[PDB]
């Protein structure tokens, strides 16, 4: 569910820096950039996993901070297509579910396409319901297991990464039914 | 800005506790440090660092 990205950028260290452990400085303002930020057309981005190389510090003349390139790798939260992911439903549209991952992502939509087929909404009770012969209700904050089945990316309602998930095979749905 | 390879490595779930619980501790942001105790200022890193750990312990 995780992996790492080898990205480059440019930094920019304040003169009141300069004291300090010049690299451990350079990973400050990179999770500042990156931190629990989107990476456009990758994923979330947790934080710097490492530092890979370093050019030297070229001064601008009218600020005496130092600019220097870095090629790093990231720890990025990016679900690949096919996984089979675990959360909680967080809230069931008449149109579909919203799954999250506690804190991690809010953006996982399962749609209607994407249910068992039957499934049908409760504007009533607030769920989905899934019919086989016999009603199972995928109730708001239960765990959910999906498989990922769509990552939609969007340069920038609406958020710049989401993904889309599915329950069509025996095993995914709400948790509590296959344990 | 540039992405040389958004898929760099498959960081397993273990080592990402790891990476995570660790880098907790240089920026005491642990159970144990946090209730003896300015730490690492960083509310977004503190913030989902804390987050993804809590939820591959689970």
């Amino acid at each position: 569910m995780f992996i790492l990205s080898k990205i480059a950028d440019l930094v920019r260290i304040p003169p009141d820096q300069f004291h300090r452990d010049t690299i451990s400085a350079i990973t400050h303002q990179l999770n500042n950039k990156f931190a629990n930020k989107i990476i456009p057309n990758v994923g979330l981005c947790i934080t710097i996993y490492d530092l890979l190389t370093v050019e030297e510090g070229q001064l601008k003349p009218g600020d005496g901070s130092s600019y220097i390139n870095v090629t790093f790798r990231a720890v990025v939260f990016k679900p690949f297509l096919g996984e089979i992911v675990t959360g909680w439903i967080s809230k069931c549209t008449a149109e579909g579910i919203k799954v999250s991952l506690l804190g991690i992502f809010d953006d996982i939509f399962i749609p209607q396409n994407m249910l068992f087929e039957g499934c049908y909404y409760t504007p009533e009770e607030s769920a989905w319901i899934w019919p086989m012969d016999t009603k199972l209700y995928f109730d708001v904050n239960e765990k959910i297991r999906f498989r990922i089945e769509r990552e939609v990316f969007v340069d920038v309602k609406p958020p710049a990464y989401a993904l889309l998930g599915s329950c069509q095979t025996d095993g995914m749905g709400l948790v509590s039914w296959w344990e | 800005m540039k992405v040389l390879e958004e898929r760099n490595a498959f960081l397993s779930d273990y080592e990402v506790l790891k990476f995570l619980t660790d880098l907790e501790k240089k920026h005491l942001w642990d159970q144990k440090s946090l209730a003896a105790l300015r730490p690492y200022n960083h509310p977004e890193l503190q913030g989902i660092t804390r987050n993804v750990v809590n939820y591959l312990s689970i």
